[PDB]
């Protein structure tokens, strides 16, 4: 068939900026393309059709250009809703394919996250099995280390992690870190700690609780 | 059953007749149509499902009661019985002549 | 013509040199279906109807008995019995513009398939949603001809 | 006004059949084209089949021989029947109006098939203790299959509502948290209820989250 | 097809008379009638068919009449327990047809409502929702008003209404009207107070409660 | 002697399938005439389907072509299957031994089909404070399908026990309050639980109601 | 679909009674001479039964 090959496949600028985005067909496909906007747990929405014309209800700044091979998205003011995945389709040739998508991402100013954590519930701890839920709220960039803690114990691997989606309303992520301990092996220690390392801190975050209290 | 009843209600007399036909000889026929006997013209001649083409004139040929028709040598229907009128007719081919 | 609106000539009252056709080198498909193509010269026939129209290259394979796409079902519609020749070729040269060449149309929209050898050239617009649209273009209301670029 | 409602989705064994539902309105599906398309969970769309507006059907060559797209004209209603199904056909379909199977203006909300051995399990909640502003949430652990919806006060809180995306656990099960942020004047004095509904195994808790 | 229709469509005697109950066919459906009688949450029960034989096990104060179009259905001594629903049934025409259906109300002597109020619970209240439940108890006629007063506020349509149905035992009525109100929307008001209106009462019955105890 | 138990009603999507079963005691089903029968909430009976004693099966205009009577002789089972659901089957249907499709001298309980695109919940249930006599009950909120069934002390109390039939609420869910009239002197020294049972979430309250 | 079963749909001239013929020498349809390349009007003698 025809493979539609989409650059870059994460895009990261700031808000304000144009955004272009390159889609590439293996074969010579006329202006016979469409750009699609899917956000997260949402349809795609259809922005442009024919390579040039616009989707009545799409806003001015999304605009297109290219032909044959090579074809253009430009983002003329990327704004803080724009946090989408783009996909290129082509609907010349007999079988429609869409592109890989292209995940762009809102470069918004440097936030440290807000840093809880939460002991098992007395309900879990009945069936067997204990769960201590770190959880970082509205921080940007996504990269932050979550070190796990159990009396200063090497913990590697027990643990696993949940990022949402970066925020349509404040361009802010959220991670959840869930530790999963037996209930025979949880109540051999007392004090839990989460420590999190990330670039909006000057020292590692450390929220710690006590299993007696 | 009350004669007060509506349509649907009332009585209905049904027969159904089941026409079959086994390969024994078929004995349940329709009326025979027949038409008034014509003699001394050249006619289309159907008697008892013997047919064909002549002039059916009187005969002096005394049949006994059984028979039927009647046959020269050369075994050709030449006399018949009238099965309306048990008469006697010699059927005489339409003439013909060298011209 | 363009194919919603092709055109037929009946050739009728004459007589045919059908090799000159399959022995020209231009031709880039020379398919004949009920009727050997060398047998041509051979066999009578009481009348020829040539319909002629332009389409895109990738649809050719669509002008075949039995086949199905946007041409043989609002287009041009072949029977399963066609006896006949279907003869194409690249005119690239001819019906292609710098600027476009918006004057080959085909019908993108219709309620039903076509019946074989039956022609459609009504422009009314295409009621796609069944809304009152009382003739007037617009949102459910489409064009039912799209122009080849 | 257009709106298309897809249905019908749900776990099922390999091997098995089911048969998605779209419902439309805004126009009638019996005079346009129609396509599903399917979506692998991470990875991007891919179309399975269209039907024309004068009935014609075309599939992928990934799906061709199993499946069957179809609609009902007297009620509105584009069916998409699934046979003989694999491991990889484990996706969101979508049901999408075409302008002449080339751009999908309209899209539907899209229903997720899952196609696997496993047996459906109904969620188990447990709250997460909270200690200005503070967080407290739920985890809904040890289901199966996708999608659990989490809401807040029966919809209406839905301002700092955290839901995040389910992980795979080892052992084959999914787990959530659900998270929200509030300040400490409503803390002590408002009781916070999240809504787990698990639609495949239709079970709805409404466990409450305490200090 | 055959439109059955039943008269009265509500029948209120006391109990001992004679009631009268008659259905007709659009159609003569001759002597092809059954009767059937379905208490409240309670199968159907075939009392008479073929418009005059009882069914076994029915008492003999139930017998029918009529043929062709008019039939009727006759208690001659109508008693505690026979308040019920009771359809018409023709079997004649081809597609079978049911009637309306007559409600046949016992006539008891008057009975002043024993009236109590049920503050939200505190489970309740955290959760944003009130609920206050005015129950009246033992009460006939069906007849009653229920006017709801927070620190004499005009309410107005905010409440919803649920009345059971008539009693075999004593052919009393009970009612419970229920007041919804938001978290912040109730705790804005000290005193919350239902009236009701009878017949067999001389002043409305005022019960109250306060929200700080 | 005779008794005929229905089951396999619960929600339904439109356009979804549902397979009722009505099991039977005291006759058997292949030598009998049964019916189903349906009557709308708040309205009257109708009737469905018959089948003969022979076999045949017989429906309504309204529901011919979609649904299907049979039955399985084996078992002494009653079958009803249900096609291509619209919104005005939402219906209590019971099934019916009949003298000829004539008239239904025995009756099956019945079962409830509720056809909408709602999902089921579980309800919520809270106690109602009491203040001679005194009434004390629980309300039960927020649930979807019908019914909710509420006894009193694992069925011992029947005596006082008014279960108020639900109403439909603006936002789409039922609730039913359940009282009880109870004397003082038992008031203080009898604890009293609700026994709320939902079926078709299943989920099953004791919540134990007290002064 | 089952290919391997074909038969000659070209052939020069008519088969004589009981004559095998297991040639698979490209056929000319045309004007133009195959010499022994598929082309235009050059094709494989023996198709295949789907
Ligand atoms: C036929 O009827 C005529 C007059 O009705 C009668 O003279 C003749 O004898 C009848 N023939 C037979 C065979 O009964």
């Amino acid at each position: 068939d025809v493979v539609m090959t989409q650059s870059p496949a994460t895009l990261s600028l700031s808000p304000g900026e144009k955004a272009t985005l390159s889609c590439r067909a293996s074969q010579s496909v006329s202006s016979y393309l469409a750009w699609y906007q899917q956000k997260p747990g949402q349809p795609p929405k259809l922005l442009i059709y024919w390579a040039s014309t616009r989707e009545s209800g799409v806003p001015d700044r999304f605009s297109g250009s290219g032909s044959g091979t090579d074809f253009t998205l430009t983002i003329s003011s990327l704004q803080a809703e724009d946090v989408a995945v783009y996909y290129c389709q082509q609907y010349g040739s007999s079988p429609l394919t869409f592109g890989g998508g292209t995940k762009v991402e809102i470069k918004r100013t440097v936030a440290a996250p807000s840093v809880f954590i939460f002991p098992p519930s007395d309900e879990q701890l009945k069936s067997g099995t204990a769960s201590v839920v770190c959880l970082l709220n509205n921080f940007y960039p996504r990269e932050a280390k979550v070190q796990w803690k159990v009396d200063n114990a090497l913990q590697s691997g027990n643990s696993q992690e949940s990022v949402t989606e970066q925020d349509s309303k404040d361009s802010t992520y959220s991670l959840s870190s869930t530790l999963t301990l037996s209930k025979a092996d949880y109540e051999k220690h007392k004090v839990y700690a989460c420590e999190v390392t990330h670039q909006g801190l000057s020292s590692p975050v450390t929220k710690s609780f006590n299993r007696g209290e | 059953f009350q004669p007060t009843y509506g349509v649907g209600y009332q009585p209905y007399r049904v027969v159904v007749l089941s026409f079959e036909l086994l390969h024994a000889p078929a004995t349940v026929c329709g009326p025979k149509k027949s038409t008034n006997l014509v003699k001394n013209k050249c006619v289309n001649f159907n008697f008892n499902g013997l047919t064909g083409t002549g002039v059916l004139t009187e005969s002096n040929k005394k049949f006994l009661p059984f028979q039927q028709f009647g046959r020269d040598i050369a075994d050709t229907t030449d006399a018949v019985r009238d099965p309306q009128t048990l008469e006697i007719l010699d059927i005489t081919p339409c003439s013909f002549g060298g011209v | 013509a363009s194919v919603y609106a092709w055109n037929r000539k009946r050739i009728s009252n004459c007589v045919a040199d059908y090799s000159v056709l399959y022995n020209s080198a231009s031709f880039s498909t020379f398919k004949c279906y009920g009727v050997s193509p060398t047998k041509l010269n051979d066999l009578c026939f009481t009348n020829v109807y040539a319909d002629s129209f332009v389409i895109r290259g990738d649809e050719v394979r669509q002008i075949a008995p039995g086949q199905t796409g946007k041409i043989a079902d609002y287009n041009y519609k072949l029977p399963d019995d066609f006896t006949g020749c279907v003869i194409a070729w690249n005119s690239n040269n001819l019906d292609s513009k710098v600027g476009g060449n918006y004057n080959y149309l085909y019908r993108l929209f219709r309620k039903s398939n076509l019946k074989p050898f039956e022609r459609d050239i009504s422009t009314e617009i295409y009621q796609a949603g069944s809304t009152p649209c009382n003739g007037v273009e617009g949102f459910n209301c489409y064009f039912p001809l799209q122009s080849y670029g | 006004e257009v709106q298309l409602v897809e249905s019908g989705g749900g776990l099922v064994q390999p091997g098995g059949s089911l048969r998605l539902s779209c419902a439309a309105s805004g126009f009638t599906v019996s005079s346009n084209y129609m396509s599903w398309v399917r979506q692998a969970p991470g990875k991007g769309l891919e179309w399975v089949s269209v039907i024309y507006s004068g009935g014609s059907t075309y599939y992928a060559d990934s799906v061709k021989g199993r499946f069957t797209i179809s609609r009902h004209n007297s009620k509105n209603t584009l069916y998409l029947q699934m046979n003989s199904l694999r491991a990889e056909d484990t996706a969101v379909y979508y049901c999408a109006r075409g302008y002449g199977d080339y751009y999908f203006d309209y899209w539907g909300q899209g229903t997720l098939v899952t196609v696997s051995s496993a047996s459906t399990k109904g969620p188990s909640v447990f709250p997460l203790a909270p200690s200005g502003t503070a967080a407290l949430g739920c985890l809904v652990k040890d289901y199966f299959p996708e999608p659990v919806t989490v809401s807040w006060n029966s919809g209406a809180l839905t301002s700092g509502v955290h839901t995040f995306p389910a992980v795979l656990q080892s052992s084959g099960l999914y787990s959530l948290s659900s998270v929200v942020t509030v300040p400490s004047s409503s803390l002590g004095t408002q009781t916070y209820i999240c809504n787990v509904n698990h639609k495949p195994s239709n079970t709805k808790v409404d466990k409450k989250v305490e200090p």
